[PDB]
């Protein structure tokens, strides 16, 4: 069982980016997914969580992210647009039932 | 200190059997804890001692077969028997010590008795 | 002035956002931690102004993934060591972290550890602590007295304020001085005010002494009686009989404690006993972790029988998503429907899609909350997908917080009488990540589900 993040790197302010998160060895369809965000120097801040119909968003990036999945392909998604240098952080992936962390990846805008 | 002994029992040959000591009366710790074994009509021989930091000795006659663990939060020790032979029948007695003023006092249990047929 | 600690060792917050938020609920205005002091993944601007207080620890204590500058803990003044880090130590302080990190232990207060070991490790930017005589603050009947201290620095340390009698610091201020108990006794006395035969302190005192008496000195070796240090509580067998709660004598038990007939609060009836109620003493199904199910994390199918027609479990009950996957099925959960007491914590992070509430626990009334997941909650739901609770029945929580979070599909959450639950000033609603309360007393839709 892991979670493996891509999709991230580098992007200008502004612009726009697409997160991956996929899951190996355990039932995606069944599980509940939240996005978190780590800036440098600070804790952990959550971003979003999806488990069957509409995700909820945090107030800081609400109306700005969206938030998909794909039960068929084990993956998790994270569309982000209009991106502001206050979003540079490592976002992670996490299932929330099964308590398991993702590695992270790298967002620097 | 209090020392008690809830491990004794009877076993067949080539079974498996595990005993425990835990203490009372301390809020300190124990330097260290052994196991110790009496044959009918000879005296008590040392089965296996483990130090406070971790290290661990046993006797050359159950080498392979006796394993000792200590647990100093509670204040324990502990002795899995494999595999026991008919010559393995004693009474087992677990044994703590404590470094005191320069000098070590010694605390035993009131043993238990494993018979293997 | 009395709290519960926790037991979370090493591991990741449950809830990252709310994790200071329920160490302020936990220690704020609290002198004397039954328990571990456990203060782990603090960033860079936390405040931490609520463990001021904080003066004797029970078990040990953690200071590990921080990037706090400082901790301030200068009122500490003894840990007890009944727990130990590892089995082997008191204190420990690992992998903590201007570029960040915990600069300075800042524990100058701090002079007795009657059982366990110090452990410092892979720490960059911590300063003193090769210069901080060890020997000194263990006690001299301490067996397990072993330290492991790791000196690799990133940055280099200014000298300490020249007022210190050696070159033996806490920090740099002059204030941060270190003071010795034990090396410097006059005789055979375990610990003293001064070089004198005379400022050695009582036999009964452990941190230290004011005068020669047995009542006045900061610490009590094993009892404190109304500002004596005793040995032992007075014997209930009595108009002066105390019960024994910690390292203090008491006149009644805590509210959630039983009384034993040896004259000890504890959490749980020792063997061939039965709990009484009249407050309740020491004078049936088993949950997880009570002496038959120990090593079982889960409630499965191969257990789930254990519990039918049950109305009180010594215990307490997770639902792992390991649970629903032969796999439990949702007919079977109505064993719980006669269920109106948990002696430990109820823990929910799985649960079938076709259930829109917890409607199985209708008639559970009391989570005594004896145990707690991780030290800490005695009820927590994530992940679930329920549209509401449905817990009509319940009036009490007896002891540790309740955390509801990422439930995306939740309401009624706000409309439950939370603070009627809570039997203590330290309990508290901890809830994140829900459906919104926008788009969303009684504890569901209906007539029926009214408190």
């Amino acid at each position: 069982v892991q979670l493996v993040e891509s999709g991230g790197g580098l992007v200008q302010a502004g612009g726009s980016l697409r997160l991956s998160c996929v899951a190996s060895g355990i039932p995606f369809s069944t599980r509940t997914m939240a996005w978190y965000r780590q800036p440098p120097g600070n804790e952990r801040d959550w971003v979003a969580t999806i488990r069957s119909g509409a995700p909820v968003y945090a107030d800081s990036v609400k109306g700005r992210f969206t938030v998909s999945r794909d039960n068929a392909k084990n993956t998790l998604y994270l569309q982000m647009n209009s991106l502001e240098p206050e979003d540079t952080a490592t976002y992670y992936c996490w299932d929330v039932n099964g308590d398991i962390w993702g590695q992270g990846t790298l967002v620097t805008v | 200190v209090q020392l008690v002994e809830s491990g004794g029992g009877v076993v067949q040959p080539g079974g498996s059997l595990r005993l425990s000591c835990a203490a009372s009366g301390s809020i300190f710790g124990f330097n260290d804890m052994a196991w110790y074994r009496q044959a009918p009509g000879k005296q008590r021989e040392l089965v296996a001692l483990i130090s406070r930091v971790g290290v661990t000795s046993s006797a050359d006659s159950v080498k392979g077969r006796f394993t000792i663990s200590r647990v100093n939060a509670k204040d324990t020790v502990y002795l899995q028997m494999n595999s026991l032979r008919p010559e393995d029948t004693a009474l087992y007695y677990c044994y703590m010590d404590q470094r005191l003023d320069g000098s070590t006092l010694a605390y035993w249990g009131q043993g238990t008795l494993v018979t293997v047929s | 002035q009395v709290c519960t600690g926790t037991d979370m060792k090493l591991r990741l917050p449950a809830s990252p956002e709310t994790h200071l938020d329920m160490l302020r609920h936990l220690y704020q205005g609290c002198q004397v931690v039954q328990g571990n002091l456990e203060l782990t993944y603090l960033p860079t601007n936390a405040s931490l102004s609520f463990l001021q207080d904080i003066q004797e620890v029970q078990g040990y204590v953690l200071i590990a993934h921080n990037q706090v500058r400082q901790v301030p803990l200068q009122r500490l003044r003894i840990v007890r060591g009944t727990q130990l880090f590892e089995d082997n130590y008191a204190l420990a302080v690992l992998d903590n972290g201007s570029p960040g990190g915990l600069r300075e232990l800042q524990l100058r207060s701090l002079t007795e550890i009657l059982k366990g070991g110090v452990l410092i490790q892979r720490n960059p930017q911590l300063c003193y602590q090769d210069t901080i005589l060890w020997k000194d603050i263990f006690h001299k009947n301490n067996q397990l007295a072993l330290t492991l201290i790791d000196t690799n620095r990133s940055r280099a340390c200014h000298p300490c304020s020249p007022m210190c009698k050696g070159s033996r610091c806490w920090g740099e201020s002059s204030e941060d001085c270190q003071s010795l108990t034990r090396t410097v006794c006059a005789g055979g006395c375990a610990r003293c005010k001064g070089p004198l035969p005379t400022d050695c302190c009582h036999e009964q005192c452990a941190a230290g002494c004011t005068g020669p008496k047995h009542s006045d000195c900061l610490a009590c070796l094993h009892f404190n009686h109304s500002g004596i240090c005793e040995l032992h509580c007075p014997a209930l067998v009595n108009p002066e009989g105390r019960y024994t709660f910690g390292a203090s004598c008491v006149t009644a038990c805590p509210y959630n404690y039983l009384s034993t007939d040896v004259g000890s609060c504890t959490l749980v009836c020792p063997l061939h006993n039965q709990e009484v109620t009249a407050t309740q003493r020491c004078e049936v199904c088993y949950g997880l972790g009570m002496e038959h199910l120990r090593e079982v994390r889960a409630v499965t199918s191969a257990n789930i029988q254990e519990f039918a027609g049950c109305k009180k479990i010594f215990g307490s009950l997770a639902f792992l998503p390991e649970s629903f996957d032969a796999p439990l099925q949702p007919e079977q959960l109505q064993v719980f429907e006669t269920l109106e007491e948990i002696t430990g914590y109820l823990y929910i992070s799985a649960w079938p899609d076709s259930l829109p509430d917890l409607s199985v626990f209708q008639n559970l009334q009391v989570i005594r909350g004896r145990i707690l997941h991780n030290g800490a909650y005695s009820l927590t739901l994530q992940g679930l997908g329920i549209s509401w609770l449905g817990l009509r029945s319940l009036r009490e929580l007896g002891s540790g917080l309740a955390l509801i979070h990422h439930n995306t599909h939740l309401c009624f959450v706000h409309t439950v009488p939370w603070d009627q639950l809570f039997r203590n000033p330290h309990q508290a609603l901890l809830h994140t990540a829900n459906r919104p309360e926008d788009e969303c007393h009684c504890w569901g839709p209906g007539p029926t589900q009214c408190v």
